[PDB]
């Protein structure tokens, strides 16, 4: 098919932006630790997640 | 002095988020499509009938000219 690959990898890039904003790493984030999470979310992250979703 | 300030949803929450499947029907019955196909076929047949009869007459005219020129 090969067209939806690009169509949806654009959205994948947006979710990678979310990952990077929350952790600084796009893929190998290491955000979730065995006591919780590493850091609190950026002040503007939730609004952008809502806009994407 | 200052108060707690962190990422929180705005008061009243967020707006509803669409998630259901949305594949609307364009809309045309099979009878209508078949009728359109048969109608355009018939129109083409009629036009071809007239044009090919005219072509037969033109070919007969050309053959007549050749017959006149033959001797």
């Amino acid at each position: 098919a090969m067209t939806p690959f690009f169509w949806m990898f654009e959205e994948r890039e947006k979710m990678f932006e979310f990952y990077e904003r929350v952790s600084g790493a796009r893929m190998h984030a290491a955000y979730i630790r065995p006591g919780g999470v590493h850091q609190d979310l950026p002040l503007g992250l939730l609004d952008d997640i809502y806009e994407f979703s | 002095a200052s108060k707690v300030k962190q990422d929180m949803p705005p008061p009243g929450g967020y707006g509803p988020i669409d998630y259901k499947r949305n594949l609307p029907r364009r809309g045309l019955s099979g009878y209508s499509m078949f009728a359109v196909g048969i109608g355009t076929l018939l129109f083409g047949y009629w036009s071809m009938m007239k044009w090919n009869r005219e072509r037969r007459r033109l070919q007969i005219e050309d053959f007549e000219a050749r017959i006149a020129l033959m001797p």
